[PDB]
């Protein structure tokens, strides 16, 4: 296969020298991709030279690619990127078949490690929005392809919280939903002021606000949407988790979290920790009469008004914040209490699993999965 | 009408400003309760049995 | 049995798009034919406060973005006239040097008017001197040797510098001839210009000498 | 004449007094409206007097004029561009001189406006965004802000930097307008830097004061919004009564979430009587009312933007009617359960025990209440003197 990529290597550079620059604004020719395959022919040969596929793009059995399975990567470009020719992006119709195989044949697979499959799934989103975004792309498929990506987003900031940093890093995570969440507030509104109007859009921009409760300025921008977005059900709930995590609210902010969405559990997921603490510090403060004296509170209680797995997981949470837990009452010392230092490991939480009651493929797509995709590409 | 207009001039040294000496009242938080809806709200708390003790 | 009462800042990540800075459209089009997503955390902490011609000082680990900063400020406030250097990039290293000049070449894609050029050691003086004479650049970037050797000589006409900036400005102020260098080229250029000095591992100790080279700088460390 | 008006602006620049020049290129001078002066191609004569770039600029002026005599705007924005470019060419061009100030005052502010007429005869033809002139013209008010701020070198009554604050203002009304906050963050942080800070116009240090308590406002800093905001309605002009009612309409939400109430007859004196009743139910402690009056000019406060700040007075109208709790049944020891009636009565979503003591846990962390929970009783045991301390201390 090298000779093979060294082929094509050496058309591109010929293409590529009779390429122009230094053009004029006025003069500027948008990129029109012409790629009818998942993967470009000389990334497929040049990544199945280099051993660098990932375990999903190869035959079983063997380190040989499936030019079929093969899907196109994301690599930063560099200095010397040297452009993109026009075979190197696949225009819009590959980019939506792309998208449609990666929910229906990749997202629901169990063999290989959590690691693996979400490398793999988050990088080839991350060449899908480049392909995207190279090509000036501005349409509803465009918009339901980002919502895609973001979704897929949104489900891996629950579902692989619990992983090694080596495999799952919580902050590359969250940029990834919010640049996806930038992208597809921007295409809103370029649809919105070209006269066409977005399904989906409450849905996501709900998605904006469960992802900026601890920003206040959100709500600025929550006033400048369109009557029928600001009045959607999606952001009203997200209004009401925003108002009960600023005040505190940790009754109504789990009561919300039980009668959320899972996508909308995912994202309230995140600040679980903080509204416990918070909560922790309040019920320590005011159920305590004196600094000297403890009293005795049911852990029955904090398990129901913090939504607990169960009475071993709120003892640790007391326990690491220096509160007594024995016989189902924990001792809320108001001289005992401290915040420990350094954030615990996160786990997921049981309810917002059950939340999950169809394939993560459906929920990803937002709806029912499409057929599966059955395109050979050609040599 | 969404905007702050530019001033007529650049300075004015504070001889014409709009001087509004009691603009915030202080005195509204008071121990009143003879209004309307502290009597509505007594008499909610009455029908369900929480009443003032003599 | 009840006793008496006894009487006695979380953040978020910043979102932003390269729209959102206000940018010139070419450079725009040049960053979305470049595929650039969006801004990492030193490009939205440093890009408002670079176009405004304000000096800067950013450390942060390789990789984030910091070239690119200036690289967009410098392109963004360019006023290019004839005969004139108005931004100066200086770096230890001449693959450093040519890395730059690949990031504006690639900027300045829908800026035909825009010339940049590379000054560095192991050439000759006379090759500098004939691209000065003849093809005098807007943006001028190269090793301090070099530099001062052209300037020293009245071939670098360094009167009109508008943009003073620093690429891994930590190692190239470790070294004693290299500061020295800089401290010259530094006195040659007008005192009214915006300084931006950009490193990987700002120690402590160089903090005051980079600190030196502007005023009221906003300091980014990570 | 032509030839009057071009040997005047040769001699307001070589006299180098900025306020003849500034009229000279104002709009707001009658001079645009005099008939004779608006001309085509009239850089022919201004090449034979003035200088460069003065010739340039006032060619490009003289273009402007008879484009706005046709109701032309998007050629009068272009010539006001290129007005704003050569102006700026000179202003730099000038070295320890600040003299031409208000002639920046005169280019850059006729800029902006002509943006607006510009992006509102571009909505109609379907050609352009809304706001896109207003990126055009904030880039250009930049440039001038960076060529004013980079003069720190003259001396105190000789430098450029009594231009910065007006400009950033200038930029304030685009970012804004155009929904496009996160820049203003370089123009304040140049401001307090600043040394000159305090020494700047009275009405520009207003309005920088009234934009900065907005963002602060949005920011949840109810403290520096509340003195940026009462220092901006404290001296604003009082010919200008719009700009006093559209600095109130910010400073009101803020002054009730910090415990102030405005007085009936202030929001009758600056038409804001959409607060009249909402000022009431948190005085009452009244969320139904608090829900009705939000609900009623929700389209006013959504315009304004402070509906969402408004919900927040939810945590005062909780104190307020525990208050009236504790004071209608005159004891210490006080049912949760009646807290929990109090909060049906006021046809509260889905309120139970859980919630009521949520509430009352953060009230009494926050400070607004004196007292602890007991929940072997269930009760809230106050502090018998001093159980709801006024909000202004807390
Ligand atoms: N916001 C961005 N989005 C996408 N790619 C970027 C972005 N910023 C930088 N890059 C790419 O990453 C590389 C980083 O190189 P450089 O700018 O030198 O970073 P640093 O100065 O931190 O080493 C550049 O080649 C650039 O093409
Ligand atoms: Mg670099």
């Amino acid at each position: 296969s090298k000779e093979k990529y060294r082929l094509l290597d050496q058309r591109d550079r010929i293409m590529r020298q009779a390429r122009v620059k230094r053009t004029d604004l006025d003069k500027a020719r948008t990129f029109v991709g012409t790629c009818l395959d998942m993967c470009p022919e000389k990334e497929r040969y040049m990544r199945e030279t280099r051993s660098q596929l990932s375990v999903f793009e190869v035959v079983p059995g063997t380190d040989q690619v499936d030019h079929a399975a093969a899907v196109k990567e994301y690599s930063r470009s560099s200095a010397d990127q040297e452009e993109p020719l026009p075979h190197e992006l696949r225009p819009l119709p590959v980019l939506s078949r792309t998208m449609d195989y990666l929910v229906t044949q990749i997202m629901d697979q169990k063999e290989g490690s959590l690691r693996d499959w979400y490398d793999f799934v988050w990088n080839r989103t991350r060449g899908i929005r480049k392909d995207i975004t190279q090509q000036h792309l501005c349409d509803p498929l465009t918009v339901s392809l980002i919502e895609k990506c973001t979704r897929f987003h949104i489900h891996c900031a629950h579902f692989m919280c619990e992983e090694p940093m080596s495999s799952f890093d919580a902050k590359i995570n969250n940029e990834n939903m919010t640049k996806c969440l930038q992208s597809l507030k921007e295409m809103y509104q370029d649809l919105r002021n070209k006269g066409v109007f977005c399904a989906s859009e409450a849905e996501f921009q709900g998605y904006n606000v469960l992802l900026s409760l601890n920003k206040g300025d959100i709500l600025r921008e929550v006033q400048q949407f369109h009557p029928a977005v600001r009045n959607s059900s999606e952001v009203k709930f997200a209004v009401q988790a925003f108002a009960a995590l600023n005040s505190n609210n940790f009754v109504r902010f789990f009561k919300l979290v039980q009668s959320a969405s899972y996508l909308n559990a995912c994202l309230l997921h995140c600040y679980f920790s903080q509204i416990r603490k918070d909560a922790l510090r309040a019920l320590n403060f005011a159920y305590t009469v004196s600094t000297q004296r403890s009293t005795i509170f049911p852990l029955d209680g904090v398990v129901r008004m913090l939504l607990f797995r169960d009475c071993e997981e709120a003892t640790d949470f007391l326990t690491c914040h220096g509160l007594t837990v024995s016989d189902g009452c924990v001792e809320l010392n108001r001289s005992a209490f401290l915040e420990p230092e350094g954030l615990s490991k996160t786990r997921k939480s049981v309810f917002i699993t059950r939340k999950l009651t169809v394939s993560v493929g459906e929920i990803v797509n937002g709806g029912p999965l499409p057929p599966v995709p059955r395109h050979t590409p050609v040599c | 009408d969404d905007e702050f207009e530019e001033f007529p001039a650049e300075d004015w040294a504070g001889l014409d400003e709009d001087e509004d000496a009691h603009v915030w009242e202080d005195n509204w938080d008071d121990d009143n309760v003879e209004d309307d809806f502290s009597n509505q709200l007594r008499a909610e708390l009455e029908k369900h049995g929480y009443k003032m003790e003599t | 049995e009840l006793l008496d009462y006894e009487d006695d800042s979380y953040v978020s990540i910043h979102s932003s798009g390269f729209r959102d800075f206000l940018l010139k459209p070419e450079l725009l089009r040049a960053i979305v034919d470049c595929g650039f997503e969006h801004p990492s955390e030193v490009q939205h902490e440093c890009i408002p406060q670079a176009i405004l011609g304000m000096d800067v000082l950013c450390q942060a680990k390789s990789g984030m973005g910091k070239t690119a900063v200036f690289v967009l400020a410098t392109l963004q406030q360019l006023x290019p006239v004839t005969g004139q250097v108005s931004v100066l990039v200086m770096c230890h290293t001449r693959e450093l040097a040519f890395q730059i000049s690949k990031e504006y070449e690639r900027f300045s894609k829908y800026m035909p008017n825009v010339k940049v050029a590379v000054f560095f050691g192991g050439l000759s003086i006379k090759k500098d001197e004939e691209v000065l004479k003849k093809n005098c650049p807007h943006i001028v970037v190269g090793t301090p040797g070099r530099i001062l050797a052209l300037a020293r000589n009245k071939s670098l006409n360094l009167k009109h510098i508008k943009h003073f900036i620093l690429d891994e400005c930590d190692k190239m102020l470790e070294q004693l001839d290299m500061r020295r260098d800089v401290q010259e080229i530094f006195r040659m250029t007008p005192h009214e210009k915006q300084v931006m000095m950009f490193s990987a591992t700002l120690s402590k100790e160089i903090r005051p000498v980079c600190r030196k080279f502007m005023q009221d700088p906003m300091e980014i460390f990570v | 004449t032509i030839n009057q008006y071009l040997q005047q602006v040769y001699e307001a620049i070589d006299s180098r007094d900025g306020a003849s020049c500034a009229e000279l290129v104002s709009f707001k001078h009658p001079h645009v409206a005099n008939p004779r002066l608006q001309m085509a191609s009239p850089e022919e004569k201004c090449q034979q007097v003035l200088e460069p770039p003065y010739d340039e600029m006032f060619a490009a002026h003289l273009r402007c004029t008879y484009a706005v005599g046709n109701h032309d705007f998007i050629e009068a924005y272009k010539c006001q561009t290129v007005i704003v470019q050569s102006f700026l060419r000179a202003f730099q061009a000038h070295k320890e001189e600040n003299w031409a100030l208000p002639v920046m005052y005169a280019v850059a502010l006729d800029l902006r406006v002509f943006a607006n007429n510009a992006d509102q005869q571009l909505v109609k033809k379907g050609k352009s965004k809304v706001g896109d002139m207003l990126e055009k013209a904030a880039e250009l008010l930049m440039s001038c802000f960076r060529v004013c701020a980079s003069d720190t070198r003259a001396g105190i009554e000789d430098s450029k930097k009594w231009g910065m604050l007006f400009l950033v203002n200038q930029l304030f009304k685009i970012y804004f307008k155009i929904n496009k906050l996160h820049l203003c963050k370089p123009l304040i942080r140049a401001i307090d830097s600043s040394n000159l800070k305090d020494d700047y116009s009275t009405a520009q240090r207003v309005t920088y004061k009234y934009y900065v308590g907005r963002k602060a406002m949005f920011d949840s800093d109810f403290k520096q919004a509340e003195e940026y905001l009462s220092f901006a309605f404290e001296h604003c002009h009082r010919s200008s009564q719009k700009n006093k009612r559209m600095i109130l309409i910010y400073l009101l939400p803020v002054k009730m979430l910090l415990g102030h109430m405005p007085t009936v007859e202030l929001l009758k004196k600056y038409h804001l009587m959409q607060f009249a009743e909402v000022t009431r139910a948190v005085s009452e402690g009244n969320l139904l009312l608090l829900h009705e009056a939000l609900a009623k000019h929700e389209a006013f406060f959504i315009r304004c933007g402070i509906f969402l700040i408004l919900e927040k007075l939810k945590i005062i109208t909780y104190r307020n009617l525990f208050k009236k709790v504790y004071l209608l049944l005159k004891t210490h020891q006080l049912s949760l359960d009646a807290f929990l009636v109090a909060l049906k009565f006021m046809q509260v979503e889905d309120v139970d025990i859980d919630e009521v003591q949520c509430i009352l846990a953060n009230l009494i962390y926050m400070g607004h209440v004196k007292g602890y929970i007991s929940h072997q009783h269930q009760k809230l045991v106050v502090s018998k003197q001093n159980p709801f301390p006024p909000l202004s201390t807390v």
